Order: C-alpha cells, then structure tokens, then sequence
C-alpha cells in the first residue's frame, strides 16, 4: 500500500502537469482570440470602405 | 392467483436487501388480493394513522387479506397468500412469547415500552409496520379490554377515566407488558356497544328466574373462597340496587324441562352473539415453536 | 453487521474446539460479544448479493495545442526568452506615394 | 390494397412464378375499360412475361 | 379445416435494435442487486 501511495502520488503529480499543459495551451488560444477580436472591425464597416 | 409479485419504486442496497431477508416466512397484510400490486399499499403504512383509532386499524386488519414474505431477489419481493388448511411457517417480531398448542390471532401492533420504531425496512418517508401476531387468551383479553374501555368510558370528565386506564391498559401477559395506544371511541366502537347492550338485555330478559336467584342459593349453601369474592360482588350490588334484606327462595313453581331447554338454548345464542365481538376467529394453529420463539410452524 | 453467510460460506480451519463449560450455557450466559444461533436449516445462507462494480472511467482530454489548430495560421508563433526584458515592440515603415 | 389482404394458409411456391424467379403474391381484376386506363397510366410498372 | 400451421419465428440479434444494444449472456441476475459504473473526470 505504500508503494500504491508513493505511484498514486507520482501520477497526482504527473496529471497535474499535464492538465497545467493543457490549460497553458487553451489560454494561449483564447488569449490569441481575444487580441485578434480586439482589433477587428465589422463586417459593413470593412464593406463600406 | 396464489403468488403475487410486488416491487419497488426505489433501489434497494445491501443493507435493505440483508434485513429483507431476515424477513423471510413473516405474514403482511394486502387488502387487495391481486397479482401485479405494488409496495406502497404492502403493509399497513397507508393505513396507519395515529390519533384515529386503535379499533379501525383492528377492524380493516380483519378485514384485510393476510400473505406470507418469500424469496427476496433484488428488486421484488414474491408474496405467497397462504392456503387454508396446510402447514405453514411463520415468523414473527413481536415480542411476545409463544406456545406448541395455542391458537393465533393477528392485531394492530403496540408499542412495547423500549419504543425501537424501526422494523427494518424504510424507504424515504415510507416505512414498513408489520401487524403482531399474538396468541389467542392476549388477544380476546385486548379485545375485551378496549371493549370495557369503551363501554365505561362514556359520560365521565377525564380523570376518573384516567385512573381508570392508567391501570386498565396495562397487561402483564407471560413476563410481558403491554399498553394500548388509541383507545378513542368510535362509530364503530358505538355500534359494537349496541349489540352489547342488546345481548345483555336479552339474556337479563329470559333468563330462568332460578338462575336470577342460584347464587343466592349456592350462597346460603356453601362457603368458598370464589364463593366468598362472589357474594361480596352480588350482595355489593344488591346493596347499590336496594338497601333491603334479600329474602330467601323456596320451592320454585314454574318447573317444566322444555322451558328450561328453550330459554336456555336462546340464552346460548344470546351469548353467542355476545361474545362474536370479541371472540375473534383463528388464524393459526401451532405445529411447532422455535426454542429461540422467533419462527414457528402453524396448521392453516 | 458480520455476515454469518460469509461464515456459513468459507472453508474455515478444522478445530478441536474445547472448552469446560457447556455450549449453550457459554452462549446464553453471554460470555462471547456476538452471537448468532438457528434451531433448524436457516435457509439465509442461500442467497448472495453483489453490487457489480463494472468500470471505473477516467477522462482523456483532447491535447490541443496552437500549432495543431487552425487559428495559427493567422499567427506567427515566434519564442523568444528574454521576452520579459523588453517594454514594446515598435515597426517603421517608410512609404513615398506613386 | 394489395398488401391488406392476409396470406393464404397453404401456399405451394413452385407453382405459379414467372420467369427471373419472381414470385406471385395474388391476382387482381377489371374490366376492359378500367385495365385500359391502367395500362395507360401505370406503364412503367407493368412488364409481359 | 386444417390447423393454423403458418407460424414463423424472430430473433434478437436478427433484428437491428440490437445495434442500441451490447448483448451480454450472465447466469446471476438473480443473485446481483445492483450494477453501477462510476466515472472519474477532471477538468480542462
């Protein structure tokens, strides 16, 4: 049961980096979209120009 | 027709199903005598209601079907109603000891005094009540006494009925004691003291006048121990009837054997129908009881 | 609650079970802390339960990443280290008029 | 309404197939003058064999 | 007249509804309560 412990310990650790990855990877995407929105006009005011 | 199917609304989980089948060859009442029925009219939850009678608990139990509880399996349940005639098993939870010869009669339960209230078995608000299985002389003595509870009662203020039934409620029955807990009057109840009243004018009315004046006799005869509480009582109520010496009888007169035979047997109905309110009929004859009394096995 | 099927189930070990009193008077004189006695053939042996547990699930994420998305084809995704060392990055650009 | 009549008890089925194995189901009748509007109607699925 | 003789028969697994289905033979029904599965899952 110790060794149970200790391997159950290792992959708390392990799922947590890659769920950190993962999230990392999610907030790159939506911190990208959010600066992309922010300087995107409309479409009628691109279509009038 | 004889095995009736019953389920469940909610799962049951291991610790349900281990103290179902403890339940095992115990009787419950259905008052429907179907096939496909369901759990939440099982038992006697759907009737119980405290402060609404004690006698209409007794009188629709009596008039409910009785089946016994067989083979568990997860999620039903596989009611048997019992033949009349053949051996059968029971198993009951009232505490209340038993015998290899009596009679069994079946009753809304009482409270015991350590006051459990839980018949291992509940489902959210539902619970389960299982009706006491009681032996016969307990069971006419608890008829007979919420009969002269109710007989008595009538007309009274509430502390001289209450002195009454501190001590009429209790029953000392084989190391066990019991208390009724409803004993509030009923329409029933009123028309269950009709009949007595009618059944004990008639057998005040043709009664032999011999028999009116025997005790007397006997009385003036011989001196006995039963023969002494019982002159105390008549001669008690003779003193509360009239404050005169009661003569002594001589000869009687109207001596004819037929007259005797027909007022008599009339008599016999009479008190035939008397007792039918509280002589109630079997329901089991004993075959066999437990040496720990929890099961038995009882002709019927 | 001990199940006494599981005691009227196992193979258990053979005993020569000893001891002064009689069984009954141990028993009933209540010198053990659990007892549990049928007169006859208890049938509650018989019948087993399970619960049947059949899987335990754990999740699997999807791992997305930038490059594996098609929004970076509107990106320029450049790494670069000392990129905290900087305050802003300015572009000129120098255009005389057709 | 060829389909809501019930199927015969007994039904030999070497007897009474066309050729290219089809197999009859049952038989229906008009006069002339209703079977020619029907075989003016209906031409595509009707086939001599 | 003659007896109704015309009787045909079904299957389960001749029919399609077994592909809403995972079919699955096990003699102890009788002795199983319950059956549960219980799913773990974290977040992204």
């Amino acid at each position: 049961l110790d060794k149970i412990l200790n391997v159950e310990a290792m992959h708390t650790v392990l799922r947590a980096l890659k769920n950190t990855a993962d999230a990392m990877e999610r907030g790159l995407i939506h911190s990208f979209l959010q600066t992309l929105l922010r300087k995107a006009p409309p479409y009628f005011v691109v279509q009038t120009l | 027709e004889a095995n009736i199917f019953c389920t469940f609304d909610h799962k049951l989980s291991i610790a349900d199903v281990g103290k179902l089948t403890k339940l095992v060859a115990a009787v419950v009442p259905i008052p429907q005598r179907l096939h496909l029925i369901k759990h939440y009219q099982l038992g006697l939850h759907q009737f119980v209601d405290h402060t609404r009678g004690y006698v209409r608990l007794r009188g629709l139990l009596r008039n409910m079907t009785l089946t016994l509880m067989r083979r568990v399996e997860g999620n039903q349940i596989l009611l048997h109603v019992p033949t009349h005639g053949l051996l059968y098993t029971v198993l009951n939870t009232g505490p209340v000891t038993w015998e290899k010869g009596d009679a069994l009669c079946v009753l809304p339960p009482l409270f015991h005094g350590p006051l459990a209230r839980e018949n291992l078995l509940t489902l959210g608000q539902w619970e389960l009540v299982l009706p006491w299985i009681v032996p016969m002389p307990l069971a006419l003595e608890i008829n007979q006494r919420l009969l002269i509870m109710g007989l008595f009662s009538l007309d009274r203020s509430y502390e001289e009925v209450k002195a009454a039934v501190q001590q009429l409620q209790t029953i000392t029955f084989r190391d066990a004691t019991f208390t009724i807990p409803d004993p509030v009057i009923d329409q029933h109840l009123l028309i269950d003291m009709k009949t007595a009243c009618l059944s004990m004018s008639m057998v005040a009315n043709l009664a032999s006048e011999l028999t009116m004046t025997y005790v007397r006799k006997l009385a003036l005869e011989d001196s006995s121990m039963l023969l002494v509480k019982c002159q105390e009582l008549l001669m008690r109520l003779d003193r509360e009837r009239s404050v005169g010496e009661p003569r002594t009888p001589a000869r009687p007169q109207h001596v004819s054997p037929d007259d005797e035979i027909a007022r008599l047997s009339a008599l016999f109905v009479m008190l035939r129908q008397l007792d039918d309110l509280i002589r109630e009929q079997v329901v089991f004859t004993v075959c066999d009881v437990s040496p720990d009394n929890k099961s038995a096995t009882c002709i019927f | 609650m001990e199940n006494w099927s599981a005691l009227e189930l196992l193979p258990k070990v053979g005993i020569p079970t000893d001891f002064l009193t009689h069984v009954k008077t141990s028993a009933g004189e209540e010198m053990f802390e659990a007892l549990r006695i049928y007169y006859g053939d208890d049938p509650e042996r018989y019948n087993i339960h399970f619960e049947a547990i059949f899987g335990t699930f754990c999740n699997r994420l999807e791992w997305v990443y930038f490059l594996t998305s098609g929004l970076a084809a509107a990106a320029h995704a450049i790494k670069f280290h000392d990129l905290n060392k900087l305050t802003t990055g300015k572009m000129l650009f120098h255009v005389q008029v057709p | 309404l060829a389909e809501a009549a019930t199927d015969s008890i007994l039904d030999n089925p070497t007897t009474y197939t066309t050729s290219s194995g089809a197999k009859i189901s049952g038989v229906m009748v008009s006069t002339a003058n209703v079977m020619q509007i029907i075989m003016s109607l209906l031409s595509s699925h009707i086939t001599k064999e």
